[PDB]
RNA sequence: AACCCGUCCUCAGUUCGGAUUGCAGGCUGCAACUCGCCUGCAUGAAGCCGGAAUCGCUAGUAAUCGCCGGUCAGCCAUACGG
RNA sequence: UAUCCCGCCUGGGGAGUACGUUCGCAAGAAUGAAACUCAAAGGAAUUGACGGGGGCCCGCACAAGCGGUGGAGCAUGUGGUUU
RNA sequence: CAGGUAGACAGUUUCUAUGGGGCGUAGGCCUCCCAAAAGGUAACGGAGGCGUGCAAAGGUUUCCUCGGGCCGGACGGAGAUUGGCCCUCGAGUGCAAAGGCAGAAGGGAGCUUGACUGCAAGACCCACCCGUCGAGCAGGGACGAAAGUCGGCCUUAGUGAUCCGACGGUGCCGAGUGGAAGGGCCGUCGCUCAACGGAUAAAAGUUACUCUAGGGAUAACAGGCUGAUCUUCCCCAAGAGUUCACAUCGACGGGAAGGUUUGGCACCUCGAUGUCGGCUCUUCGCCACCUGGGGCUGUAGUAUGUUCCAAGGGUUGGGCUG
RNA sequence: UUACUGUUCCCUGGGAUUGGCUU
RNA sequence: GACCAGGCCCGGGCGACUGUUUACCAAAAACACAGGUCUCCGCAAAGUCGUAAGACCAUGUAUGGGGGCUGACGCCUGCCCAGUGCCGGAAGGUCAAGGAAGUUGGUGACCUGACAGGGGAGCCGGCGACCGAAGCCCCGGUGAACGGCGGCCGUAACUAUAACGGUCCUAAGGUAGCGAAAUUCCUUGUCGGGUAAGUUCCGACCCGCACGAAAGGCGUAACGAUCUGGGCACUGUC
RNA sequence: GUGAAACUAAGUGGAGGUCCGAACCGACUGAUGUUGAAGAAUCAGCGGAUGAGUUGUGGUUAGGGGUGAAAUGCCACUCG
C-alpha cells in the first residue's frame, strides 16, 4: 500500500462522489421549484401547449407572458382564435387556477396562502429535504464500502481506511450544510 | 433500427417536436420486427376548425412495406394530432404481430 | 431500319460505350445569357448484365427494328397516340 | 291444461366484495350490505361483413418460360431543402 | 512387510527494523544528493536502477565523424532519401545515474578467439570473512609489413560463504597382501538459502480461561516541554453601511499573548500516579451572562448595539441521554 | 487448522497360519 | 384492631412452559426439555473403554440402540451439487512392497603383450521389459451435509419513481414472512402516538452499512426472583 | 338424545414435572460486615416445596484421566 496507490484509489473513489454529489444538489433544487409556492410564474405556463392549425405549439411562441403582479399573470394572445385554445389547455392541465377573460386577454390570479395549505405544503417541503439527506447518506454509505472492499483485497491498510473514511465524512458534511441552507431560505418563503 | 422514415406535410408544416413524437411511437411498434422491414411511410393531415368547415380532425396515414412481400395500410382520424398518431401505431403493432404468427405457424 | 453480300475490328474500358467541357458555325424568331433545337472538330466520365426486393407478357403476343402524326414560329418529345 | 307445499328473482357495475357472526387444523364455505356511479346491461332471431372455418370456381394470381427494373450515365415528374 | 488414510493424538515452529505495538512499508548490490572542497559518515531523508546482455557489442589492424539550423530537388508533407552552406562536440557510447571519451572509448571494414595455460614483485580497500588494480617472466598463439597490442567488454550493479552431492579427468590412498568398493586431488555444475554473512533437508494461526520473568529503556490517564491546531486581541483598510473606510461588520493578508481543545515529543511514575459522568464540599482567574458606574452611536424616548473601569455578590427547577 | 514432521483407528496387496478335486 | 398475613393494571422484546448452571463478583435471552429431521447398526451389531483376554450397549433385537443438528404448539421451511464433504460406480491413466525376461560390472583357472590387456567356471553385486490392489485422477448422485444465494445502464405524456427491457459476470444470484430490529455505521433516521417538554418505549415507512427460512423464519395463550416503557395507589426516595 | 352412536346435564372420583405456604433443599435484591462473629456469614424480604424432589448410611468412576440438564465448571478452601 504505497502512497502512490493511496492517492490513486483516493482519486478514483472521491471523484465518483463529487461528480455524484453535484447531481443530487442540482436535482434536489429542481424538487423545490416544482412545489410552486405562488411566488412568481414565468415558468408554470411554459410547459402548457396548445393546438394552432393542427400543430401542438407552446404558449410562449403563441403569446407573451407578463407578470404585472406576483399574485397574477397576463397573457397577450396575438390571435383571438388562439385565445380559446389557451383557456382549454389551462383547465385540462389541472394546475389549480381559474382563468378569466376580458374579451381580449386572459388573466390568472394565484390564490392566497391559507393555514391548512401552509401546513400540508410545509410537510412536502420537509419531505423533500428528507429525500435529499438520504441521497447524501447513500453516497457516504456507498463510498465507505469501496474502501472496505479494497481492504479485504489487501490493497490498503487498516490505517489508510480510517484516515480516508474520517476525511470523507468531512466532505459529505459540507454538502449536508447546503441542504439546510436551501431549506432555511425556503422556510422563510412560506411566510 | 437501421430503418428509414418518410413524413409528409399534406395540409400543414411538419414541426420538430411532432417529428420526435412520430419516431417515438412507431419506433416502439417497429423495433420488435425491426429485422423484417426497411422503411416507414407517414402522411399527416389536418382539417376543420379554423381551416375548413366542420369539426377539427387530423388524419395520420401510415403505410409499411416489409422485406418479404408485406403490405400494410393504416388510416385513423382523431380530434388531435398526437392522438391520431397513437391509434395508428396500435394498429400497426396488431397487424405486424399477426404476420409473425402466420410465418411462425409451423 | 432491322436484314442479305463483302473488307476490317478478335475480348480489349476496346474501332464497346458517347456523359462532361472548349473552340468554330447554322436555323427559328423583335428576342436563344439565365433558358431552344441542330452542324463541324477536339475532349472520351461511370459502366464488364447488376443487392434485399420487384414489374410486364398466353401469339403475329413478348422481344427487337424503324416510319408517321397531333399540339407547334421554334423546341428541351428519350413523351403521348398510331 | 289444473290444485297443494317449499325455495328463489325485482336494472347494471361496485360485489358475492367490506364489517360482524357460525363452522373448519388450515385453505376457505355459508349468511350478506352501503357509499359512489352509468342509461344501459341482457335474450331470441334476421341482414350483411369478417374468419390462420369448410366446399367449388376464376384472373399473367403463383408456377414455368422470355425480357427488364432496382446498380451505371442521361431524359423527365413528386417530395424535401433553398429562394 | 509395504501403500494409502482423520489435529482423533503427540512433539514443535510461526523473523526483525519500527519516534509504543499492530495494520502497512522495507530487508542484498550499483549511481547522484544530503556529506560540511581528502577519505568516511546516520535517519520510515530526497531521486532512480540491478538479479543482465554480446559469438560481436571481444581482440588486433586500418579508414572515417555525429548532432542541430538554413537553402535546393518528383511523388515527399514538420519529418524518409539526396546536394551544399553555417554553428562545432550541443549526438552517441545495449540499460539507471555520475564521471570520462571528437581524426576519439563514438561510427564502418578485413582477419581472428588472449572471453588463454603456469605464475607474480608491489599497492588500494578494510572488524573479520570478502573485494580491486598490476609492471614483469616462461609457454604456445591471433592481428600487424614492423614497432607493438591482447590474461573479455569505456568504468562502476548483472550476485550467494560453508556442509553435502553430481559430471569429467587423474603418475595419490586402497583397514592381512593383490584387486575392488569407496575416498582424495584437479576442472566445473547444482539454492528468489531475496528475511540475500545464509539458525533445520523439512513449519502457519489464536488466547478476554490464562501464567511467569522484566521494563517508565516502551504506550493509554494525569503533570511538564512545544504551541501546528484551538481560544482571545492587535496591525493595514479593498468595500458594505442613502453619500461617509473605522456607529456597526470588515475581505485580502500580517503581528501577538494565553495554555482550558485535538495533537507532536516520550522527560518523572510499571516492587501500581485507580477512570468517564454525577452527589457533597470548597477556592481562585477574567478574555463580564446579570447587578454598579461611564464613553461612542446610523443614541428622539422606551429598549438595544459596541466598548472601558469593575471578579464584591449572584448565575433556577425539570423532560431525553451512562 | 487446507502450518511442518510424525503416531494411532481404519481400508488394500505380498508372505506365514494354509489344504484337496475340478473350470 | 396485636404478631402472622398477595400490591395491581396496560404494552413490547427474548425463551415455549416445571426445572439445571460458573461452590467464593454473572440464575440469564445460556443449558436442558417434550417433539421434529438426517445418518449409521441385522446381533458374533454399530458405537465406546482396553496391550490383549473381555466388558458396557443388552441378559436388549430396527415401533430397538448409537450419533449430529433443531427445540412445545400453529403456518411454513425456497434457489444453487461449480468447489469442499459424503455415497455409489467402474472404462482407462498414475502407482508400493514383492516376483524376474534379461542386461551389466568386480574377482580370475588360464592366454597374450611388453608392468599391462583379455578372460571360463564358481562366488558376490548393480540395473529392471513385463505382472502388480486399494487410493487419487475420472463419471454420476446427494443440501433438515460444510456452505453460498450479483452488478452496471435506459424507459410511463408535469416532475418523481420504473410494471417493462438491454448488457456483463457466476454453480446460482434471497422466494414467503419480517425489517433503524438483542442485527442500522451515517442516527437523537423520518412521520405519527404518548409527556408541559421524550437520544428511551409503542405503531409505521424502507436508504436491510451488514434480516432470512431446522447455526431454522414469522406469529403464539400460559409461564418468568428475566430485559424494557407507561399509569393508579403508596410513601422521608426527594 | 339416537335406529345404534356422536353429542350432552348432574353426581361420584381426587389427577397434576398444579396453586398458596412451614420444615427441608436453594441463594434473586438490598443493607450490614469487608485487619469481619464468619477465609461468603448475619438481618429483612425472595424461589421451588408429590417431584427431573431432598437426605442419611455403605460403595463405584483417578489425571495424555474421570465427571459434567456443558460453566472450562467440579474432582479434599488448590483445576485451561
Ligand atoms: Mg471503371
Ligand atoms: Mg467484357
Ligand atoms: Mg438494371
Ligand atoms: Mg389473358
Ligand atoms: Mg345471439
Ligand atoms: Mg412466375
Ligand atoms: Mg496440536
Ligand atoms: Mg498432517
Ligand atoms: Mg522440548
Ligand atoms: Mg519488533
Ligand atoms: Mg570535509
Ligand atoms: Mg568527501
Ligand atoms: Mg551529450
Ligand atoms: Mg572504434
Ligand atoms: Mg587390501
Ligand atoms: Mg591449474
Ligand atoms: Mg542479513
Ligand atoms: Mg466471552
Ligand atoms: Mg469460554
Ligand atoms: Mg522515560
Ligand atoms: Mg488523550
Ligand atoms: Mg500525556
Ligand atoms: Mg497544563
Ligand atoms: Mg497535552
Ligand atoms: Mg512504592
Ligand atoms: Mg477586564
Ligand atoms: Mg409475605
Ligand atoms: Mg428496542
Ligand atoms: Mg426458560
Ligand atoms: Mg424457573
Ligand atoms: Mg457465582
Ligand atoms: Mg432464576
Ligand atoms: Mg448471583
Ligand atoms: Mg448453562
Ligand atoms: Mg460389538
Ligand atoms: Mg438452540
Ligand atoms: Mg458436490
Ligand atoms: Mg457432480
Ligand atoms: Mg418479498
Ligand atoms: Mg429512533
Ligand atoms: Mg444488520
Ligand atoms: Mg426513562
Ligand atoms: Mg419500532
Ligand atoms: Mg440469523
Ligand atoms: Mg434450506
Ligand atoms: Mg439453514
Ligand atoms: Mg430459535
Ligand atoms: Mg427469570
Ligand atoms: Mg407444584
Ligand atoms: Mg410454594
Ligand atoms: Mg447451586
Ligand atoms: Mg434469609
Ligand atoms: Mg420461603
Ligand atoms: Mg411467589
Ligand atoms: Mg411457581
Ligand atoms: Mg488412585
Ligand atoms: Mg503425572
Ligand atoms: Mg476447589
Amino acid at each position: 500500500a504505497t502512497m502512490e496507490e493511496v492517492e490513486a484509489e483516493k482519486s478514483l473513489i472521491e471523484t465518483n462522489t463529487k461528480q455524484r454529489m453535484e447531481k443530487t444538489i442540482e436535482t434536489i433544487r429542481s424538487n423545490f421549484n416544482s412545489v410552486r409556492t405562488n411566488r412568481a410564474s414565468p415558468t408554470m405556463l411554459d410547459r402548457i401547449e396548445v393546438e394552432y392549425y393542427g400543430t401542438p405549439v407552446s404558449l410562449k411562441s403563441i403569446a407573451q407572458i407578463s407578470t404585472p403582479d406576483a399574485s397574477s399573470l397576463l397573457i397577450s394572445p396575438y390571435d383571438k382564435s388562439s385565445l380559446k385554445a389557451i383557456e382549454k389547455a389551462i383547465v385540462t392541465s389541472q394546475l389549480g387556477v381559474s382563468p378569466n377573460n376580458d374579451g381580449e386577454v386572459i388573466r390568472l390570479s394565484l390564490p392566497p396562502l391559507t393555514s391548512d395549505r401552509r401546513k400540508e405544503l410545509a410537510k412536502v417541503v420537509s419531505k423533500l429535504a428528507e429525500e435529499g439527506k438520504v441521497a447524501v447518506r447513500n453516497i457516504r454509505r456507498d463510498a465507505l464500502k469501496s474502501y472496505e472492499k479494497l481492504e479485504k483485497e489487501k490493497k490498503l491498510s487498516e490505517d489508510n481506511v480510517k484516515d480516508l473514511s474520517a476525511d470523507l465524512q468531512k466532505l459529505t458534511d459540507e454538502y449536508m450544510k447546503k441542504v439546510e441552507s436551501i431549506y432555511k431560505q425556503k422556510e422563510q418563503e412560506l411566510m | 433500427s437501421s430503418v428509414k422514415l418518410i413524413l409528409q406535410g399534406r395540409n400543414l408544416e411538419v414541426s420538430d417536436n411532432v417529428r420526435s413524437h412520430v419516431e417515438d411511437k412507431v419506433g416502439k411498434s417497429v423495433a420488435k420486427h425491426s429485422h423484417l422491414v426497411r422503411e416507414v411511410d407517414v402522411r399527416l393531415s389536418a382539417r376543420g376548425g379554423d381551416l375548413s368547415k366542420g369539426p377539427k380532425l387530423r388524419r395520420c396515414e401510415v403505410t409499411l412495406f416489409t422485406k418479404r412481400h408485406g403490405v400494410i395500410r393504416a388510416e385513423e382520424d382523431a380530434e388531435s394530432l398526437y392522438s391520431s398518431i397513437d391509434l395508428v401505431s396500435s394498429i400497426i403493432q396488431r397487424k405486424l404481430r399477426k404476420i409473425k404468427d402466420k410465418v411462425s405457424d409451423h
